[PDB]
């Protein structure tokens, strides 16, 4: 499952954590087994303006 | 004290019937005693340790 969030909400990717993007678009059991890959990618995403 | 045998087996089953009733009370560690509290105010990752 591929996405792109923002910074500080990484975090929230994890089983059984309340928050904004792990509330209302993308949520995760608490039985979970697997694992989470995330690396900036400022490099390409973020347009001047 | 002449009764002091049947007396002594009456006594000592109310008396271990009482400390295991209220030994639902003691914390043991954990944040409160009652289940409810703790199903409450604690997301699910914490809640069951």
């Amino acid at each position: 499952d591929s996405f792109v969030i923002r910074g500080n909400e990484v975090s929230q990717i994890a089983p059984g954590q309340t928050g904004n993007i792990a509330d209302y678009n993308y949520k995760l059991p608490d039985d979970f087994t697997g694992c989470v890959i995330a690396w900036n990618s400022n490099k390409l995403d973020s347009k001047v303006g | 004290s002449a009764l002091g045998k049947l007396q002594d087996v009456v006594n000592h089953n109310a008396q271990a019937l009482n400390t295991l009733v209220k030994q639902l009370s003691s914390k043991f560690g954990a944040i409160s005693s009652v289940l409810n509290d703790i199903l409450s105010r604690l997301d699910p990752p914490e809640a069951e340790v």
